[PDB]
């Protein structure tokens, strides 16, 4: 339902998880806890963005994409010495690796060997939202091509709770990247969550989508369609009244 | 008296045609000037090839612009010997690099519709593109 | 046990600080008649509790005689190499806390200008091997031993395989024989070592599957370091060659908030010992020990066991095997590979990518350079781990001549490797 | 006269590119001046005198025989030698020894410019050991260029006699 009343939901993640579990076929030292993710690409009658806007979209949902044991480094304003602070009376030390000031970021760290070293050494960049204009640059290609794009995560006020609720909130929603172009992709989960929750992952992707992405909602979506990297587009929805609507 | 062209790597961006035109004359004469550029955004490759008047000259500003530490890059002036020069080694010398903003053209095919009948083609297309996958799956 | 034995004072209530009060099997027959002054030709397996063999009894004579340090040494103890030397040296030093004899320690690559001033002040109490003792016997003046009264020798058979048959027979001539207790120690009976009982003990003595890793040297600590990360829920004992590498490795790895415990502790038996049973009752933890030190000690059911520096005894290392095992090998060193087909071993081979090693050499080589002692533990760890190598049994397999120190000194934490001697 | 090989090669100096780059990088690494370094103490004294830690400093080093001991010790990055001491005695082996010890070296025009660094009259050799780490870029950049404008340059000319 939903987008058009025709959305086959449930039965289409549980297809898709079948289909990629069928297609299976040292390294003990070689070994992580990764998984496939899965791919959700959605096709606009026109091109939703201008330009691209680079920022991720806070898209919540309660199943997280990026495992609770990802290493996250915190990007936020001087001084660094407080939020330093902020992070180790609440408790945040073993989950958030590093905080990076802003002034330090930019002087430590202005090769493009010394970026791609810090890029690789963390898996997630969570950004305060006073500073993320500014790492466009410093930061560069090295990250807003590599699938590396900090986050805008609000630590204004900096307090010890609202550092717990919003690296919580940045871990388990979802992001992505928006471009201008009339498809894109987004990340709805790994092959080893359940197809329950994907199928609910992806409702709640789109119900944010028809609300602060896609102007006229529904009516502007072309089609929907679920993927794995190397698998099948399984179409979950295409649109039933699109002749006149673009007419 | 042969041309004398040069081959400038290691480029510290934001020394490009113009700029290095206007470096280079004080040395001698640059009949042409060509940088490479990207594909699509048409920035700096890094490596431009300038041939001056002669070889001697040429030869002047290699031993004189090599290794030269600028803004933390050092420069590489080699005199390439013509044998590995090509016709279209210095094709579109001095010519401005209009970046065709590929994106935004296709923005303007997105606004512009297509034609009733091609719009239906790709109604057709897209019913084409259902029914590809139809046997697909 | 303990109580039962006469052992003075000082030796009973350090014997109770050190370790335990009781008496294991080797002890129960080798306390009485060392006691008495008789001659002891022992033979006990490894880890058996040996060092306290010949400790307990002589330490003591020098209690009871009442040596003094301008009597001169009156105690010669013989070790095949550094790290069991060290061992009994860290005990010695604990038995004699509250005693007054002097004790000392001489062993190869050691500072031999400072270890002869130290000789010449009286060590009542020596501990050695036989290439160095013989360096000071006959080319140092100021050493008294004229008044020497025990000898022991540990591990006889190790000694005489580690290609110190000629160093022990100079040793005997220049070493008294007259009214001196001597106590032989070797598990093996070759008909070599009857002949170093012949020409040293007096007539009528008392009888008694392979896992590995090929990586450079360069990258073995960053290896292990992402390695332990990746296992942080496993329960890994990890050996070495050195306790001064073990001391540094720990003290590293806390340093950068991967907590792990060690059998070193501060060279204090009851606090190995405590460690070592905590680490056994929790069924999740790293701790970080040498061959020696586990050695005699009966290895829990850990999941991850990692041999990081080559083993000292490779005859009994493949024994000593008999969850998963592993072996961080060096490039140089693959010939070990052919040593483990000539005793019938199977093994596997593990690969590791070059990209999920955490590359924190740059920060590793700051926090070393920045604190003061991170960079002696770093300092003195390197050069242990050194001198060990180049005493090992396995000359053809570990050469250190063939070992590249500048990629050895990157693991430890080191820009440029420090100038150790040799 | 012909000139020696270790005494002729000083007259290949660093070029105006490199040393004016180099001398960008040192000025930023100067050491305190006394009269400023009193001001800094006579702030910490008051600070303790009415009631009461820092950060290690980063300053070129400077002087011939603490100079030395730092390339001995692998400590130095960069050894920049004045080409005019008035015996050359006193840095004829320098080259050599940072050659030996694996040290990137040069030699610059007039210790007077060495010698204003460090706000005296004459310098006869500046090493630079640390860097703060936002110019760890920079050192990297220069030592690059030192090698090939005068280590890869040269080079032969400094094994034949000079004059």
């Amino acid at each position: 339902e939903l987008l058009g009343s025709d959305a086959p939901l449930e039965k289409v993640c549980s297809a898709l998880l079948e289909y990629e579990s069928k297609r299976k076929s040292n390294l003990l030292e070689d070994e992580q806890d990764d998984i496939e993710p899965v791919w959700l690409q959605l096709a606009t009658l026109k091109f939703i963005g201008n330009n691209r806007k680079l920022i991720p979209y806070k898209i919540a949902i309660k199943n997280p994409v990026i495992p609770s044991s990802s290493e996250a480094c915190l990007i936020v304003k001087d001084p660094q010495r407080v939020y330093k602070d902020l992070v180790n009376e609440a408790g945040l030390s073993k989950v958030v690796t590093r905080v990076i000031g802003l002034s330090k970021l930019k002087a430590k760290w202005n090769s493009y060997e010394q970026k791609r070293q810090l890029r690789d050494q963390f898996d997630i960049f969570l950004a305060d939202d006073r500073v993320i204009p500014m790492l466009p640059r410093i930061l560069g290609k090295t990250f807003y091509q590599k699938s590396k794009v900090p986050v805008p995560v609000k630590i204004s006020k900096g307090t010890a709770e609202q550092l717990k609720r919003e690296v919580v909130s940045a871990y388990g929603a979802t992001y992505f990247n928006s471009a201008p172009c009339s498809s894109f992709m987004i990340k709805c989960g790994h092959v080893s969550n359940t197809s329950t929750e994907l199928a609910e992952n992806v409702e709640s992707i789109l119900q944010f989508v028809s609300k602060h992405i896609v102007p006229d909602g529904a009516k502007g979506i072309a089609s929907i369609h679920l993927k794995t990297s190397q698998s099948i587009a399984i179409p979950l929805w295409n649109n039933p009244n699109l002749k006149e609507l673009i007419a | 008296k042969k041309k004398g062209v040069l081959y400038v790597g290691r480029l510290p961006h934001g020394f490009y045609e113009k700029q290095m035109r206007m470096y280079f004359s004080q040395f001698g004469p640059v009949l042409r000037l060509r940088m490479s550029r990207n594909r699509k955004t048409g920035s700096s490759k890094h490596y431009a090839f300038i041939e001056f008047e002669s070889l001697d000259v040429a030869n002047v500003v290699a031993e004189t612009m090599h290794n030269y530490l600028l803004y933390g890059k050092l420069l590489q002036c080699k005199v390439i010997p013509e044998d590995q020069v090509h016709e279209n080694m210095f094709k579109g010398a001095d010519v401005p690099f209009k970046r065709i903003p590929h994106a935004t053209i296709a923005r303007l095919q997105h606004e512009k519709p297509l034609s009733k009948e091609k719009a239906d083609k790709l109604i057709t297309r897209h019913n084409r593109k259902l029914k590809l996958k139809k046997r697909k799956l | 046990k303990f109580s039962d034995l006469q052992l003075s004072e000082n030796i009973q209530k350090a014997i109770k600080e050190m370790g335990f009060e009781t008496m294991t099997e080797i002890q129960k027959r080798s306390i009485p008649p060392l006691l008495a002054g008789r001659d002891v030709l022992g033979a006990a397996k490894t880890g058996s509790g040996k060092t306290l063999a010949f400790l307990i009894p002589t330490i003591e004579m020098l209690y009871a005689l009442k040596f003094k340090p301008r009597n001169g040494t009156g105690v010669i103890i013989i070790s095949p190499t550094r790290e069991l030397a060290l061992q009994i040296f860290g005990v010695a030093k604990e038995l004699l806390k509250y005693h007054h004899q002097t004790f000392g320690i001489v062993i190869g690559g050691a500072n031999r200008r400072a270890e002869a001033d130290k000789l010449v002040k009286g060590v009542n109490l020596l501990v050695a091997t036989p290439g160095r003792l013989l360096d000071h016997l006959q080319n140092t003046k100021g050493f008294v031993f004229r008044n020497l009264r025990s000898l022991v020798i540990d591990e006889a058979d190790r000694i005489l395989e580690i290609g110190f048959e000629d160093e022990m027979r100079q040793i005997m001539k220049i070493l008294p024989s007259e009214n001196r207790q001597t106590l032989l120690f070797s598990a093996t009976q070759t008909t070599k070592v009857e002949d170093l009982a012949r020409i040293s003990l007096k007539p009528g003595p008392l009888y008694v599957e392979q896992g590995y890793v090929v990586v450079d040297s360069d990258k073995r600590f960053l290896l292990l370091f992402s390695f332990l990360k990746r296992n942080l829920k496993k329960k890994v004992i990890v050996f070495m060659s050195s306790c001064a590498s073990v001391k540094y490795m720990a003290e590293l790895l806390n340093y950068i908030d991967l907590p792990v415990l060690d059998l070193h502790g501060k060279q204090k038996q009851q606090r190995r010992t405590n460690t070592f049973f905590e680490f056994c009752n929790a069924e999740k933890g790293i701790l970080l020990c040498t061959n020696v030190a586990a050695r005699g000690l009966d290895i829990p059911a850990v999941d991850w066991i990692v041999q990081y520096d080559p083993p000292d005894d490779p005859r009994d290392y493949i024994h000593r095997v008999g969850g998963k095992s592993l072996m961080f090998l060096a490039p140089s060193e693959l010939g070990f590979l052919r040593y483990l087909k000539t005793a019938k071993v199977s093994l596997n081979e593990f690969e590791f990518p070059a990209n999920k090693v955490a590359n924190v050499q740059s920060q590793l080589e700051k926090l070393v350079s920045k604190n003061y002692y991170l960079q002696q533990s770093a300092k003195d760890g390197y050069r242990s781990y050194l001198q060990a190598y180049a005493s090992y049994s396995l000359k053809s397999i570990f050469d250190i001549n063939k070992l590249d120190l500048a990629k050895v000194a990157k693991s430890f934490g080191f820009a440029h490797p420090p100038n150790v001697n040799i | 006269l012909k000139v020696p090989p270790a005494i002729a090669q000083f007259q290949k100096t660093l070029d105006k590119n490199t040393a004016t780059q180099v001398f960008k990088l040192l000025n930023k690494y100067r050491p305190e001046t006394a009269a400023e370094k009193k001001q800094r103490l006579v702030a910490e004294a008051e600070a303790v005198a009415n009631g009461k830690v820092s950060k290690k400093p980063y300053n070129v080093k400077y002087g011939l025989n603490h100079v030395v001991a730092l390339i001995e010790a692998k400590k130095a990055k960069l050894v920049l030698i004045a080409s005019d001491v008035d015996p050359i005695e006193l840095v004829v082996f320098l080259p050599a020894l940072c050659k030996k010890m694996g040290v990137p070296y040069a030699i610059v025009k007039n210790k007077a410019r060495l010698g204003t660094v460090i706000h005296q009259k004459t310098a006869a050799v500046l090493a630079v050991t640390e860097v703060r780490e936002e110019d760890k870029n920079e050192l990297a950049s220069i030592v690059s260029a030192v090698d090939a404008n005068f280590s890869a340059k040269y080079d032969e000319s400094r094994r034949k006699w000079g004059g």
